[PDB]
C-alpha cells in the first residue's frame, strides 16, 4: 500500500492488472452481452491476449 | 431475416411457433450448432442500424 | 562404489522450521473431462441437452476421440421420446468446443470438423475438403497418380493441398495433457569389471533401518521383520545373479545372443519353487548400459535348431529386424522370401511364426513399403 493524497474519502486506488484478474466473469459476461464473443472460449482467448 | 434475431430466440419460443414442427427446430438447432452458436443468447443494442 | 561426478540440486531450504508439517491432503487437476464440462455449463443447453452433453463428455477417451457409438448414448439417456437428431445436434455443438474437433468419430470427422473453421479466403481449401471427403486411403498409401487422375489437378494444387492436409492436428485433445510422466527407479545394477559382469543391488534404494530395541515379545517380532527383509533381498539378489550368468552374450554383444530359458531353469539353478520365482521377478528392472529392462523380459518361448539346440524368439525378431532394414526399397522382402532367406543359417521357422513376429514388431507388410 502507498499514499494517495488525491483521493477522495470512498475511493481507493486499485492496480489494473489485480482488476482484470479479479473481476474475470464479469469481464467473461459483459463481452459476451455486446457480442464481442459469441462463446466463451472466445472470450477466454480475448481476455488472455489482453486486447 | 439475419442470425442474430434467429440466435436470440429461446427454443420454448421457437416450439410454439406455428407450422414450426419439432423436426425443423431441431434441423434448425443442427445447423446453428455446425457453425459454432445456438439458441437462447442475448445480445444488448440490437439491431445495429444496418 | 562410485560418486556422482555431476548432478541437479532441489530447490528447498536444508533445515525447516521445527514445527510440524501439515499431513498431506492433494490438488485438484484440469483433465480434458473437467474442461469439456466446464465449457458444457457455461453453454445455453436445454436440461436434455445438459443431460446428452454430460453422457457424451463422459465418453471421450484421452486423445478426444468419442470411444462409444451414438446408439450406446441415446440408450444409456434413458427416455423414448429423444431421437437420434437430437443427439446428433448436441455432438455437433459440442465438437466445437476447445480444442476444436474433440470428441469425433474418427479421424476424417476431426480433419473435416477443424476445415470446416477456416475462411475462405485459404488459397487451396475447396481441394483439401474434397480430397478428405471422399478419397482419404488414397493419401495413406502414398499413390499421388490415381489421385491425380480422379482430383483432376496438376501437381502443384495436389501438392499445396497436401500441406494443408498435414497442417491440422489429428489428436486435439493432447494439447491438454498430464503435467509431468513418472519415472521407475531401477532395482539393481549389471556393470562390468575383470571381463565380469558384476550384480549389486541400489545403494540409494536400500537403507538399513535403526534397530529400536532400547525399550526392553516386541523385539523378537522386530527381529522377524529384519530376517524377512534379509531373506526377501537374498532372494532378488540371487535370481538377478543367476539371470546375468546366463545371459552373458547378450549383455556383450546385444540383441541377437540370447538363450531360451524358462523358469524351470532358475528354479533348478537356485533350488526354489517357480512359483517364488515368477513371484519375484515381477514388476522389477535391472539397470545395464544397454538401457532398462524388466526382470521378467529374458524369458521367451523357442524355436527347434537345425544344427542342434534352440534359438530365442527375440534372436529371431531382432535378426527379421535387422534384415529388413536393409532391403532394396524398388522390391520389398515379402514373407516367403524371409523366411527362405533366413533358412541358411539353421533358422527354421513357418511361414505364420514369420508372420506374427513382423505383427508384432509393428512393419508394414512388403507392398506398402515399395519405393
Amino acid at each position: 500500500i502507498t499514499v494517495g493524497p488525491y483521493l477522495r474519502l470512498h475511493q481507493c486506488g486499485l492496480p489494473k492488472k489485480m482488476a482484470l484478474e479479479l473481476f474475470k466473469p464479469f469481464i467473461y459476461g459483459k463481452l459476451e452481452l455486446r457480442g464481442l464473443a459469441t462463446t466463451i472460449k472466445a472470450a477466454k482467448k480475448m481476455v488472455e491476449r489482453e486486447e | 431475416h439475419y442470425i442474430g434475431d434467429l440466435v436470440q430466440r429461446t427454443e420454448v419460443e421457437l416450439l410454439k411457433t406455428p407450422n414450426l414442427g419439432k423436426k425443423s427446430l431441431t434441423e434448425i438447432k443442427d445447423v446453428l450448432a455446425s457453425r459454432g452458436l445456438s439458441l437462447g443468447m442475448r445480445l444488448e443494442n440490437w439491431p445495429p442500424a444496418s | 562404489d562410485t560418486i556422482y561426478t555431476a548432478g541437479t540440486p532441489s530447490g528447498t531450504s536444508g533445515d525447516y522450521i521445527d514445527d510440524e508439517l501439515p499431513v498431506y491432503q492433494g490438488e485438484t487437476t484440469q483433465t480434458l473431462q473437467d474442461y469439456l464440462m466446464w465449457q458444457v455449463e457455461l453453454t445455453p443447453f436445454s436440461d436434455t441437452d445438459r443431460a446428452i452433453a454430460t453422457s457424451i463428455v463422459d465418453a471421450v477417451d484421452e486423445t478426444g476421440y468419442l470411444t462409444v457409438p451414438l446408439e450406446d448414448i441415446l440408450e444409456s439417456i434413458g427416455d423414448e421420446e429423444i431421437d437420434i437428431d437430437e443427439v446428433e445436434a448436441v455432438l455437433k455443438r459440442i465438437q466445437r468446443f476447445d480444442p476444436v474437433g474433440v470428441a469425433a468419430k474418427d479421424l476424417r470427422d476431426c480433419l473435416l470438423i477443424q476445415l470446416s473453421q477456416f475462411d475462405k479466403t485459404t488459397p487451396w481449401l475447396e481441394e483439401a475438403r474434397l480430397i478428405i471427403s471422399d478419397h482419404l486411403d488414397l493419401l495413406a498409401n502414398h499413390d499421388f497418380r490415381t489421385l491425380m487422375r480422379v482430383t483432376r489437378l496438376k501437381e502443384d494444387v495436389l501438392k499445396e493441398a497436401v500441406n494443408l492436409i498435414q497442417s491440422l492436428d489429428p489428436r486435439p485433445g493432447q494439447s491438454i495433457q498430464t503435467g509431468e510422466p513418472e519415472y521407475v527407479i531401477p532395482d539393481v545394477l549389471v556393470r562390468k569389471h575383470n571381463g565380469h559382469w558384476t550384480v549389486e543391488l541400489n545403494s540409494d534404494s536400500i537403507p538399513r533401518l535403526q534397530i529400536n530395541q532400547h525399550y526392553a515379545s516386541n523385539l523378537q517380532d522386530a527381529k522377524w521383520l529384519i530376517k524377512s527383509l534379509e531373506s526377501r533381498n537374498d532372494t532378488l539378489l540371487r535370481v538377478s545373479r543367476c539371470i546375468v550368468e546366463q545371459q552373458q552374450a547378450f549383455f556383450e554383444q546385444g540383441e541377437e545372443y540370447m538363450k531360451p530359458m524358462v523358469l524351470a531353469d532358475i528354479a533348478q539353478a537356485v533350488e526354489m519353487h517357480e512359483s517364488t520365482i515368477s513371484r519375484v521377478t515381477t514388476q522389477k528392472y535391472l539397470h545395464s548400459p544397454r538401457g532398462i529392462f524388466e526382470l521378467k523380459y529374458f524369458f521367451s518361448s523357442h524355436v527347434n535348431t537345425e544344427g542342434g539346440g534352440e534359438a530365442s524368439s527375440t534372436a529371431i525378431r531382432a535378426l527379421v529386424k535387422k534384415l529388413i532394414a536393409a532391403e532394396n526399397p524398388a522390391k520389398p522382402l515379402s514373407d516367403s522370401k524371409l523366411t527362405s532367406l533366413l533358412s541358411e543359417q539353421g533358422i527354421m521357422v513357418a511361414r505364420r511364426t514369420v508372420a506374427k513376429y513382423r505383427e508384432s514388431l509393428s512393419i508394414p507388410p512388403s507392398n506398402q513399403r515399395k519405393q
